[PDB]
């Protein structure tokens, strides 16, 4: 059937839930993130400048 | 008056090109361009062409001839 | 102004070529003021102005400007009709399936790329992948994945791959495609491989290819890039009185494409992750999906509605679309509508029409002529001059109508003859008056049905109703030149008492000198109407050239009859008024009366007919009443007669001697014997109980009973509706179909009580619903047999041809059924036909026969007559004239250019509400027997060993008064040619016993016959005879299954006995059930038994769509010696063995049937190898056109004789020319087409005699008949294939194909709004023709 | 002949069954299909002759 909601359902459903302590740790990756794209503005002196 | 169209089919054959051949002289009668050629009874230029067509004196190579005389009248009488 | 319609797919490029917008935004109009939102789907710079010639904000409202656009607001200052015709256009942002393309039948994108399309449904909701021209690593072109598969493919190879997924991977795989190396491909596949089902799916792919590459597309267009919308005007959002609007649901659609838009766009902003987009993209494919064509998804429905809304191809095709509610009829100006009524005081030219109907229709005509008399200054003070309905204007009206012909119109517009015309006579009143004549035509009665007027506005159209559609012009129907201005009722019976004769009356037997003292005495009262009576009358003949001969005479007649001879016109002679003249009479006076004397004395002498018809009904006070109905004496004595016979089949079932079958059969024969009982006692009783007397003691006569004169005189009702009334009525019928053994007993002259009234409302109300149900089923027959034969149009003068059909009658086994005079009447010969003694032309070779050439048929001994039929034509693209026939309205030949596919099909759909042993010769003659091969046996009789054999009873005027079917194996008293008495049984077949008789005589033995495997023995407790018997297929053993039981013959030397006159023996093999009578070493004679083997309009609408039978007739492709194959697969292998040819045929026959042929015979192409129904299909191609035509015109023309009505088999004829016009090529040689395509006949036909006029070889061909339902939709020119049937598959399939309408044949024409190419339109169409390239 | 023709063998096959024959396209539970087919035939709310 063709029912596209249902598509989405089971295209979703594979993923499963998360702990209460992997929304931290996916967080935490947030933080890595920010803080490399940070790090990477560090570096570069004609934005510091601007 | 005219009740039966016989007489217009026995002179005029095909029974579609008396249409055609009374709808352009009833045009000729109707646009003043012309007047009729049978005395009328008050019928409308439908049924005075059908009966000029049931006279033999229309038909379309008479109304060819007739149509191309003025145009050799036009074209005397540009001047 | 344009030519030819062209049809093809949409670029991109395109697609943004016809937009003026780019339509960004959701909204439609602002809430507050209802100015249109910039730039929503009604916008401003995109579509066009509101308001005609001004701007939006206001700076542009006049007429100063026309070119300007508004630097505020864009607004192109033009007309708004300009914003019913600019459209837009959808930037969408990831690319999107057509539906069209997708999910029809044969689908386009499916076998484009040869994938299924489940396979590629599945690419399209995002559920796998599919490798788009990947190298070739390890992963095929159409290898589809799935994502594991494609971590498996990616993580295997990193690089060089490519398969995406969705309408981008459809786009890529289409685009990549290149088209000219798989059409290489496929010829190479078709020229080497044969995989006989693939391979012909295969040449559909190919002849898909090479139709695709010749047109101008590319295949990506199938998947839509940007989408066009539709002008607002079309989709419109108005104001209702009440401040609340109006919405088309496109609205709707393009709100919720546009809205899925702009959130695919504003994700792929985002940057979202992959399940939120592939969510979106699927979506946004439903979104467009359900735009185009919603239907064909889950049905996604409409707001605040649980009704499904209305997409675009809701809006083309069906009942309700733009084809069949607004193109091809259109409700219409100056028309008008009221309760119709009779008013008898008309001539037939003329219909009354109320004064305020008059001034309505009427009124800019009244406009005009009171604005040229002066009357009224200005046309608004006409307006009020006739809307105060002053005493000026009806003088006026009176004017304009004088000559004016309107029509008049019943709303079954079944036949042509639903529209005519007329001159109308001001009534006061507010009813039609229509002229009672003219209503058996229309199938009007007044009983409260209503009828349209539409008034002709232009001159032309004036003349076309005049000359073509006026009342007095149609009294011939175009189904047979029967009359159709038929009197109908009351002047049927007005006539039938004035012309009748009563024994002793006033003036009994008196002298008269004319008609008018006729009259003068019936209206003073000294002599009665009727009363025998020597008259002198005068009638005139035209016995010279259109000359009239007057003869005077004392005619013995009666009063009434020379009255009405006044009436009469010059040409008639007195035998056409010396009869009773009932219903049947008087059709065939007006027949004799059009024939001789033309149309003028028949149109008034129908007037004159119904004049005096209503008036002396009215002088014969012809009143029914309660003693009208004369009960038998003899009726309660019958049914208490058969009330103690049904009491004796009683006793003899409750005495255990009878079962309930043979029980129930005896007790309905026994009522049907006292119901026929019944009603020769009530006919008899009515019809001669007048007894008078004159001069003597008595004398009986046919009687005066009121109801008896409307039974005799056919006005209303016959003898069955009369037995319902005065004998019993009937049996009636349980719903079951089963008919109940109590039959109704009582009459309605007696009362019935409430079980019997309560059986008899079942048959009432089965016959309502069944009214109802067949008059739908004959309409969609109508309309099927319409849209099959608009294109064929009367063209040519002449094709000159020497094709033609053989004209017989049509007698089968009783008397004749339809002779041959009526049926040649008005057709005409191919080749000149000859008297009995040959070598005596009596007509030459092409005459229009008319009824003095039936007459010279008919005093001569001619039987059978070659008649050119349409079916056999020469021309291109129609029928010529010389070809047709005559039969019309008028009597001479068709004319140069008048549709006869749509008169036919009406002719033949129209009467679709009115539908629902041995030889026991009757008559004398001498015998004839065709295709007989026969031989005497010992006893003096004459067995046959051919079963093609006709018996033919030719009297000694040559024709054929009987013919009988022989069947294969009957013993003949006397032989051929022999004079032959009534009641004497020839042939005494057996007809439980299918005969194995042979032509030898000698000793009857076994062959093969092992005892207790092929054969049984078993001792008779009747006869005695113990014998060995071939039984059936379960019980025969392993060892003789395959080996068969057969029959030889020798003599008594021990030699074979072979046939006399060949070399081959009687070797015969028999079945299970065949009963070996004698045995071993038995003598026979010639032809004896070897052995012994014992024991409505649906009709019409399978046999014009020609479907395949259920159990068909199987026949031999070439003729041959038959002979058997292999044995016990379910069937048989049937080999057939040429003499010349070369033989290796055979054909699977399911062997559990019983066949027809032996292995020792011979047969003929297209004879019959078993019985049953055949397929149109076989009899086409095998024995020939003009047998298949034959097939079916007879099979049809037998449904409808049965119901008794008359069609004219010109009309079935050319039906049978529009199946057939598409013809498969067998081989090309020097043509362009294919080994199987199918292109139709005329267009293959003008190709070969190009090329045979050249010395080159032709293209030979193979006929295929269609059906009514497939060969209108297989056409070159698809509007008349998209304006009936299934819309989606024809525009698709003729969108893929870049095909191109020329507009050809009179669908197109009443499309597209011009002239037609039939009817006066057709010298314009000749004008332009001759004009348009040259 | 029914038997020799059903493929499944106990409770919850069938189960699993039906509420796969009956919401299709979704993969099953033991619970949701108990529940299912508690609300079909023998559930006091979505089923009832009068
Ligand atoms: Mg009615
Ligand atoms: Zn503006
Ligand atoms: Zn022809």
């Amino acid at each position: 059937t063709t029912d596209p909601v249902r598509m989405y359902m089971r295209e979703m459903g594979t993923v499963e839930l998360l702990t209460r302590e992997g929304e931290i740790d996916i967080a935490k990756r947030i933080e890595d993130g920010i803080n490399q794209v940070q790090c990477s503005v560090a570096e570069y002196p004609e934005a510091i400048t601007y | 008056a005219r009740v039966t169209v016989q007489d217009a089919v026995e002179k005029i054959g095909n029974r579609f090109d008396l249409v055609l051949v009374a709808a352009r002289r009833a045009r000729q009668m109707q646009v003043g361009g012309k007047d009729p050629l049978v005395p009328e009874e008050n019928d409308k230029t439908t049924v005075i062409a059908l009966r000029e067509i049931e006279e033999g004196l229309i038909n379309n190579q008479i109304l060819d001839v007739r149509e191309r005389q003025e145009q050799q009248e036009q074209e005397a009488a540009e001047l | 102004e344009f030519d030819a319609i062209k049809i093809a797919l949409a670029s991109p490029d395109m697609i943004r070529s016809w937009s003026f917008g780019e339509v960004k935004k959701p909204e439609t109009i602002n809430y507050r003021t209802f100015k249109p939102e910039r730039d929503g789907l009604f916008c401003a710079r995109i579509f066009g102005p509101v308001k005609d010639y001004e701007c939006l904000c206001g700076k542009y409202k006049r007429l100063k400007h026309r070119g300007v656009i508004c630097e505020k607001c864009g607004v192109e200052v033009t007309q708004t009709k300009v914003r019913r015709e600019r459209m837009g256009h959808i930037e969408l942002a990831s690319p999107t399936a057509h539906i069209w393309f997708l999910k029809s039948l044969p689908s386009r994108i499916g076998l484009l790329l040869d994938m299924p399309l489940r396979d590629i449904e599945r690419v399209l909701y995002f559920e796998s992948y599919v490798v788009i021209e990947g190298g070739m690593t390890n992963l095929e072109r159409q290898q589809i994945l799935t994502e594991e598969q494609y971590l498996d493919a990616l993580e295997e190879f990193g690089d060089e791959f490519d398969a995406k997924m969705g309408a981008e991977a459809i786009q890529a795989l289409l685009k990549s495609m290149d088209l000219e190396q798989e059409c290489e491909q496929l010829r190479e596949e078709l020229n080497e491989t044969n995989s006989e089902t693939k391979r012909k799916k295969l040449t559909k792919r190919i002849k898909l290819l090479e139709a695709f590459v010749q047109s101008g597309n590319k295949p990506e267009w199938m998947i839509l890039t940007v989408l066009p919308v539709l002008p607002p005007d079309l989709r419109p959002l108005v104001p209702l009185d009440g401040g609340r609007f109006a919405t088309s649901d496109l609205n709707d659609l393009y709100r919720r494409v546009i809205n899925r838009n702009n959130r695919l766009k504003r994700l792929l902003d985002l940057a979202a992750p992959d399940i939120i987009v592939r969510n979106e993209k699927r979506m946004l494919q439903e979104a467009v999906d359900a735009l185009l064509d919603n239907g064909r998804r889950g049905r996604a429905i409409t707001g605040s509605n649980k009704r499904p809304l209305k997409s675009l191809a809701d809006m083309i095709k069906g009942k309700q679309g733009r084809f069949r509610q607004n193109l091809l009829g259109k409700r219409v100006d100056y028309s008008g509508r009221s309760v119709i009524t009779v008013g008898p005081y008309l001539r037939l030219h003329q219909c009354g029409l109320p004064k305020k109907m008059a001034l309505e229709l009427f009124k800019p005509f009244i406009y005009g002529k009171l604005e040229l008399r002066g009357l009224a200054t200005t046309i608004k003070a006409a307006k009020k001059m006739v809307e105060r309905e002053e005493a000026v204007v009806w003088d006026i009206l009176d004017e304009v109508i004088r000559e004016h012909p309107v029509l008049l119109n019943r709303a079954p517009t079944l036949h042509r003859l639903g529209i005519q015309a007329f001159e109308p006579v001001l009534i006061e009143g507010k009813a039609i008056q229509l002229h009672p004549l003219v209503c058996a035509a229309y199938n009007a009665d007044f009983d409260g049905d209503q009828m349209a007027v539409h008034v002709p506005l232009t001159l032309e159209a004036q003349l076309e109703a005049r000359a073509l559609m006026m009342s007095t012009n149609n009294i011939l129907s175009p189904a047979n030149g029967e009359p159709i201005i038929v009197p109908s009722q009351d002047v049927v019976l007005g006539l039938y008492y004035m012309t009748r004769d009563c024994v002793n009356a006033k003036g009994e037997g008196m002298v008269l000198t004319g008609p008018k003292e006729a009259e003068r005495l019936y209206r003073s009262g000294l002599a009665s109407l009727h009363a025998r009576v020597k008259v002198r009358i005068t009638e005139y003949e035209k016995d010279a050239n259109g000359e009239l001969v007057a003869k005077t005479s004392l005619k013995d007649t009666t009063v009434g009859r020379a009255i009405l001879w006044m009436i009469v016109p010059k040409g008639l002679p007195y035998s056409i008024v010396n009869q009773a003249l009932g219903k049947k009479a008087i059709s065939k006076m007006l027949n004799t009366c059009y024939r001789i004397l033309g149309l003028k004395p028949t149109v008034i002498f129908a007037d004159q007919i119904m004049y005096t018809g209503f008036a002396y009904a009215a002088r014969s006070g012809a009143s029914v009443g309660i003693d009208d109905m004369v009960i038998p004496e003899k009726k309660h004595e019958i049914i208490s007669e058969a009330e103690a016979e049904v009491a004796e089949i009683q006793e003899q079932f409750q005495s255990g001697l009878v079962t309930a079958g043979e029980r129930y059969n005896k007790v309905i024969d026994i009522w049907a014997a006292a119901n026929d009982r019944v009603s020769k006692a009530m006919m008899d009783n009515l019809q001669t109980e007048t007894v008078i007397n004159r001069d003597g003691q008595e004398e009986k006569q046919v009687s005066f009973n009121s109801i008896y004169m409307m039974a005799d005189s056919g006005a209303r009702g016959s003898a069955a509706q009369i037995r319902q009334l005065a004998g019993m009525r009937g049996l009636m019928a349980k719903p079951d179909g089963s008919i109940i053994e109590t039959p109704i007993t009582a009459n309605f002259r007696e009362g019935l009580n409430v079980l019997q009234y309560f059986i008899s409302t079942h048959g009432a109300r089965k016959g309502l619903a069944d009214t109802a149900l067949k008059t739908a089923n004959s309409g969609y027959l109508t309309r099927r047999l319409v849209d099959v034969a608009q294109d064929l149009v009367v063209t040519e003068d002449d094709c000159g041809t020497h094709e033609g059909i053989m004209m017989t009658p049509v007698i089968e086994g009783g008397d004749v059924k339809e002779p041959l005079r009526d049926r040649v009447l008005g057709r005409v010969t191919a080749e000149d036909v000859l008297k009995p003694g040959t070598a005596d032309i009596l007509v030459p070779r092409n005459t229009l026969l008319h009824e003095q050439w039936c007459d010279l048929l008919e005093e001569n001994s001619v039987d059978a007559v070659k008649v050119r039929s349409v079916v056999s034509c020469d021309t291109d693209f129609g029928v010529c004239a010389h070809c047709y026939g005559r039969d019309l309205a008028r009597g001479h030949i068709i004319n140069k250019g008048e549709a006869i596919g749509v008169i036919a099909a009406q002719s033949i759909g129209e009467p679709g509400t009115q539908l629902t042993s041995s030889i026991q010769v009757k008559n004398k003659g001498s015998i004839k027997l065709s295709n007989v091969k026969s031989v005497v046996n010992s006893s003096g009789k004459l067995v046959i060993t051919s079963r093609n054999t006709e018996l033919k009873l030719i009297d000694e005027f040559g024709r054929t008064k009987e013919s009988y079917k022989v069947p294969y194996g009957a013993v003949l008293a006397k032989g051929d040619g022999e004079q032959v008495a009534g009641g004497e049984t020839v042939a005494n077949w057996d007809p439980h016993t299918m005969p194995v008789i042979t032509e030898v005589s000698g000793f009857v033995r076994f062959t093969d016959m092992i005892d207790g495997q092929t054969i049984t023995r078993q001792t008779d407790e009747l006869t005695g005879l113990s014998s060995l018997v071939v039984l059936d297929s379960a019980e025969r053993t392993a060892g003789g299954k395959d080996l068969r039981p057969a029959l030889k013959i020798v003599d008594a030397q021990g030699n074979d006995v072979l046939i006399p006159g060949t070399d081959m023996p009687a070797q015969y093999f028999l079945p299970g059930k065949a009963i070996v009578q004698l045995e071993d070493g038995v003598q026979i004679s010639s032809g004896d038994t070897l052995a012994r083997i014992p024991q409505g309009l649906p009709r019409v609408a399978d046999l014009f769509e020609a479907r395949r039978p259920k159990e068909p007739a199987i026949l031999a492709e070439i003729s041959g010696i038959v002979s058997f194959g292999k044995e016990t697969k379910g069937k048989r292998r049937l080999v057939i063995t040429p003499v010349d040819g070369s033989d290796p045929y055979e054909e699977m026959i399911p062997k559990w049937r019983q066949l027809n042929v032996f292995e020792g015979e011979r047969v003929e192409r297209g004879d019959v190898i078993s019985d049953g129904p055949e397929a149109p299909h076989d009899i086409l191609r095998l024995r020939g056109v003009h047998a298949v035509t034959r097939y079916i015109v007879n099979e049809v023309q037998d449904v409808y004789r049965l119901q008794g009505v008359k069609i004219n088999d010109k009309h079935i004829e050319v039906i049978v020319r529009q199946m057939l016009r598409k013809a498969t090529i067998v081989n090309a040689g020097s043509s362009d087409f294919l080994e199987g395509e199918q292109v139709e006949y005329s267009r293959v036909k003008i190709a070969n005699r190009e090329l045979e006029a050249n010395g080159k070889v032709g293209a030979t061909y193979s006929r295929d008949l269609l059906g009514i339902t497939k060969a209108s939709l297989a056409t070159e020119s698809f509007i008349s294939a998209a304006s009936f049937q299934e819309t989606t598959r024809v525009l698709t399939e003729a969108a893929v194909a870049g095909k191109r309408d020329e507009l050809r044949g009179l669908k197109e024409n009443v499309i597209v709004g011009r002239l037609i190419p039939a009817g006066t339109g057709y010298a314009y169409h000749q004008d332009r023709m001759r004009r348009r390239a040259a | 002949e029914t038997l020799r023709v059903d493929p499944t063998n106990d409770r919850l096959s069938a189960l699993v069954e039906i509420y796969r024959m009956m919401r299709p396209g979704e993969p099953p539970t033991r619970e949701a299909a108990e529940s299912l087919f508690e609300n079909l035939f023998f559930s006091e709310d979505r089923y009832d002759l009068s």
